[PDB]
């Protein structure tokens, strides 16, 4: 659904939706020999598997392709400042193929466009659709057209940036889960927080939407089974 | 099971207009390109062009560019032609069909199916 | 006469292993995958290869194919008198944007 | 018809359970001892990163947004004694709610539904952190109704929604039949500590900028001092204004003479010319979308 | 602490990291840990 | 203002040489783009080929390369051409003109004016 | 005939809204602004139209273009009897580093 | 000093860079005015 679809928006006012609840394969990304620039921010691809998530935000768009280098922490250019702005802190990986067999044209696509004269270039995901002819009524206007037809291939763009630590796990890769034991210090793997130790039952008053515990220096002392 | 259905026979004149109907069932219409195809008698077939019918994004041959415009009622999944004037060499099977266009993670073109007749 | 380019016909006995050719440029049969289709005379054509080499469910796996920089080899194995037809290759062109076809090829069995 | 927010306020910023620790935290919260405005019709009222909603079975769901119209996204919790439902449609503009309160549902974009929230008093904290809806309430016994209840209260969290909508403003709903009275309190960034009880749960917390005497309570990570002379911080006098004094030149450098010009040495003897006494305007170079590769080193682009 | 690492758990930094990108950030704690380990016996060492 | 000012009505026969004098005035001679372009009676305008006066390099279309030599002499601020054998079918009006062919920041061609007159 | 195509001639009545198109290569059209210009019959041609959809000083603003892919558009509107002329289109071309015109389209008013 | 960044004047670098960059050269100096001044406190819990 995010990847097959026919339509990616402009990069002017990008798509985003929000994934939740559910088993995430990703190895269908990583290992597919179509993807040019795959690229993971404060992630490697190999073990997104055996992470868990909160959120996981899907952005997609159509840029030309001299400027994927644009989208990545800490870069600048007109994409980059006036259209979509990643934070310094990572989003998770950028995928990026070459699409000019579908969103090209036989003359100029005039669609897809991009903004060239914001004032106030945004903040990290900020998504600013307004049109407001940046002076010389007549003055130009932010928004100007890309016309299609290989730095100038049409290259459709996805960025997985994944919300790690806001809530108790949502999204989990393929891991079958084991039972668990006790009393036998076991290497364990709690939702993702990974560790060894002998696990008790516990006496701790928790609450309905406490996680875990950490009585000093990130130790986490105490934690409920997801199950 | 998917059918896409298309008008009866039909014959008209030099000089006239036309919008043949071509209908599809069994499947999500606004969710696949359809598009026309020519096969003319004891000759070969020829792309012609082909819509989205999700928001009526069409491509066009340039061999047909002008000649036909197609389009779409999403509202009961039917598609047609128009046309300027008839020749009296458009005489040939044309065909509506449905075909996967997608890129699936690397780019695919597809034929599903066809199974209509249009003549002139 | 088609911006690809096929044979006329072919024909050979029932049994023989029948490959016939299309040619059409690089800008896009070396890129696009190709597709062919069979077509029996007075029946709409049906899909037959797919993006490279691949046929449907239903399609008996005597059927191959290849495709080698700007062009096709469609293969036949076990070729039987009802595989007479008209064969065509196609793949959507990515320089004019369009997708065309190929010209025809009459498969006559012999019989 | 303002009043006083002795302690309430304090919510419990997380999840991470804690037992017996007196935890320090930097968040949004409600200053101690602040002017509440005791509403009493009801006007719109800006969010303000955040507000206090104190009410003493009348009183129905909120409503918020940034224009309160189909114009732009909007925000509405309705409270259905039933089920309480959420909808970020963009509904229309109804000065006066009463379910007649409902414009229109057009442009239907998120929904939720849950068990409903339902002498006493219900408080409940709502905030807009980036891209999320907290809300927090709790329901305690209370007698004194002129006035606030002095006393502490936790309020845990009921749920996060992932939405994302600028709420500038913001008004109580009710259908009709001298009203009820509620209070409203305005959130800000804080720094507490808070004192966890043997079995977690939030018990006192203090104001680390409210007085001195809490700044050493703070500093000190407890709530006792014992009797002494403690270092709390430092303060220095912030700056009246800003002044700028350049040189009096104006005789705009010269930049399309190195650009426009039709000759370009080549590299083997690469062409120099030294600029000097003059205004550079380099906003010209930086925001022209002409340039393919530009790479400053040592110096950002926009602040030459 | 962080000290500039992209996290303060050995663990995470070491879960979610291949080891040539890990190593860059590990060396950023291990950097830290070690002046607050040397930090603490100096001041033992003249508190003793 | 700037002016351009051509050679007055000028005739000649096949198999001779010409050279057509153009004179500009009003403006830094010695830094923009001057050439020729041929329009031929109820015929279009063709483009030639430029000089820059300051250096004397030249830009010469294909269509007329080796047909005409085109230089300057900047210290009166005069163009002119050379020829090798003039065709009867070289009766048109030429042109000569100065043109903006900079790289302000981004490149730009231009014509700003010519007011010209030649003929043969 | 020139490596850029024009019309040869239009005409429609005065207070309409005329648009003539001209077109080319991308070689030269898709990356290099396109410029217009105006002759009248005995003269010289001034600069109408240049690096797109821009007229210099002096020209009223009732002139108008936009350039497409390969190929550009010129319009006009509040048209008049004393606009009656040639219209030419044109822009240095890249790969031959020469620079071109199109044809010459014969705007005739209506009257 | 400048222990290795642009600049010992903690305002001109942060004048003239952009904050992603700025703070990579600020922790250059942070590194090192705290290692100085680490050292001097250390030197005077022994000379008291
Ligand atoms: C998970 O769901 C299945 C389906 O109802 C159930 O059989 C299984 O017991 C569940 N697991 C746990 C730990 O409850
Ligand atoms: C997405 O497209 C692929 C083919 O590209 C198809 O297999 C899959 O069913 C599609 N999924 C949805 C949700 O459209
Ligand atoms: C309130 O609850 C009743 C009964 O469940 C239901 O019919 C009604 O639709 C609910 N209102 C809303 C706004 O969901
Ligand atoms: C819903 O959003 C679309 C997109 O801006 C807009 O055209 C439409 O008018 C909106 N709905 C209403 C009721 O205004
Ligand atoms: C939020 O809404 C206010 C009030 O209309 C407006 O002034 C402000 O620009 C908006 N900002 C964003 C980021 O939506
Ligand atoms: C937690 O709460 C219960 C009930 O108030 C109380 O008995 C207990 O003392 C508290 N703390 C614990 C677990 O000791
Ligand atoms: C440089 O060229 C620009 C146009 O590209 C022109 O506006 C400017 O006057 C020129 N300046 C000099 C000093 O030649």
């Amino acid at each position: 659904e995010v990847f097959n679809a026919t339509r990616f928006a402009s990069v002017y006012a990008w798509n985003r939706k929000r994934i939740s609840n559910c088993v995430a394969d990703y190895s269908v990304l990583y290992n597919s020999a179509s993807f040019s620039t795959f690229k993971c921010y404060g992630v490697s691809p190999t073990k997104l598997n055996d992470l868990c998530f909160t959120n996981v935000y899907a952005d997609s768009f159509v840029i030309r392709g001299d400027e994927v280098r644009q989208i990545a922490p800490g870069q600048t250019g007109k994409i980059a400042d006036y259209n979509y702005k990643l934070p310094d802190d990572f989003t998770g990986c950028v995928i990026a193929w070459n699409s000019n067999n579908l969103d090209s044209k036989v003359g100029g696509n005039y669609n897809y466009l991009y903004r060239l004269f914001r004032k106030s270039n945004l903040k990290p995901f900020e998504r600013d659709i307004s049109t407001e002819i940046y002076q010389a009524f007549n003055c130009y206007f932010p928004l100007q057209s890309y016309g299609f037809q290989v730095g100038y291939q049409p290259y459709r763009v996805v960025v997985l940036s994944f919300e790690l630590l806001h809530a108790p796990a949502t999204v989990c890769g393929p891991k079958k889960s084991t039972n668990l034991v006790k009393n036998k210090c076991v290497n364990f793997n709690f939702n993702g927080l990974t560790g060894t130790g002998v696990l008790t039952e516990s006496n701790k008053k928790f609450l309905p939407f406490q996680q875990f515990g950490r009585d000093i220096a990130d130790t986490t002392d105490a934690v409920r089974d997801p199950q | 099971e998917v059918q896409l259905v298309q008008s009866g026979a039909e014959v008209k004149k030099p000089g006239e207009s036309l919008k043949i109907s071509c209908k599809g069932s069994g499947y999500s219409f606004s969710n696949y390109w359809i598009g026309w195809v020519r096969h003319m008698p004891g000759k070969g077939l020829e792309w012609m062009g082909i819509i989205y019918p999700g928001d009526s994004d069409t491509r066009y041959s340039p061999s047909f560019q002008g000649q036909v415009t197609i389009s779409v009622d999403t509202s009961i999944s039917t598609a047609y032609l128009q046309w300027s004037s008839l020749k009296a060499s458009d005489t040939a099977m044309y065909y509506c069909t449905r075909h996967q266009y997608g890129y699936n993670y690397g780019y695919f073109y597809y034929y599903i199916d066809v199974w209509g007749k249009g003549t002139t | 006469q088609s911006v690809l380019t096929q044979p006329p016909s072919v024909s050979a006995a029932p049994g023989q292993k029948v490959t016939i050719s299309c040619s059409g440029s690089s800008s896009n049969i070396g890129n696009n995958p190709v597709s062919w289709y069979r077509q029996v005379p007075g029946t709409a054509p049906k899909l037959l290869i797919y993006d490279n080499n691949k046929r449907p469910s239903g399609i008996p796996d005597r059927f191959s194919g290849s495709k080698s920089g700007a062009s096709a080899t469609l293969g036949i194995t076990g070729l039987q008198t009802g595989d007479e037809a008209d064969y065509y290759c196609g793949t959507w062109h990515t320089s004019l944007s369009s997708g065309v076809f190929g010209g025809g090829t009459k498969l006559t069995v012999l019989s | 018809a303002y009043t006083n927010s002795f302690t309430r306020g304090v919510y419990y910023p997380d999840k991470v359970f804690r037992s017996s620790v007196l935890h320090s935290t930097q968040d949004l919260f409600l200053p101690f001892f602040s002017n509440v405005t005791w509403f009493h019709d009801n006007p719109v009222l800006p969010f303000n990163d955040g507000v206090y909603f104190a009410s003493t079975n009348i009183i129905r769901g909120w409503i918020f947004g940034t224009t309160l119209d189909s114009k732009t996204q909007s925000l509405l919790i309705v409270n259905n004694a039933t089920n309480v439902v959420i909808k970020v449609c963009e509904f229309q503009f109804c000065n006066d709610p009463f379910f007649r309160v409902y414009s229109s549902a057009n442009n239907c974009t998120f929904e939720y539904v849950s068990q409903p929230f339902l002498k006493n008093l219900r408080e409940f904290v709502f905030k807009n952190i980036d891209g999320y809806f907290k809300i927090y309430s709790k329901h305690t016994p209370i007698n004194l109704v002129r006035d606030l209840p002095q006393g502490f209260s936790a309020l845990e969290p009921l749920v996060d929604l992932p939405i994302g909508i600028n709420i500038t403003r913001f008004q109580t709903l009710l259908a009709l039949h001298g009203a009820a009275a509620y209070y409203v309190g305005y959130l800000q960034p804080r720094t507490f500590l808070l004192k966890y009880n043997e079995n977690g749960t939030i018990t006192d917390a203090v104001d680390c900028a409210l007085d001195p005497l809490s700044e050493t309570k703070c500093t000190l990570k407890s709530f006792t001092v014992e009797k002494g002379i403690y270092q709390t911080s430092n303060f220095r006098v912030q700056p009246t204004e800003s002044i700028v004094r350049f040189p009096n030149i104006t005789n705009l450098c010269p930049f399309g003479e190195v650009f426009n010009a039709t000759r370009f040495a080549s590299v083997y003897a690469w062409n120099r010319k030294r600029i000097s006494n003059c205004v550079a305007d380099y906003s010209v170079l930086y925001n022209s979308a002409s340039f393919s590769t530009f790479k400053c080193y040592g110096v950002s682009p926009t602040k030459l | 602490s962080n000290f500039g690492a992209i996290s303060s758990v050995l663990n995470d930094i070491l879960s979610r990291l291949d080891p040539p990108e890990a190593e860059v950030q590990i060396d950023r704690l291990i950097t830290g840990r070690l002046q607050s380990l040397q930090t603490y016996v100096t001041q033992q060492l003249i508190r003793a």
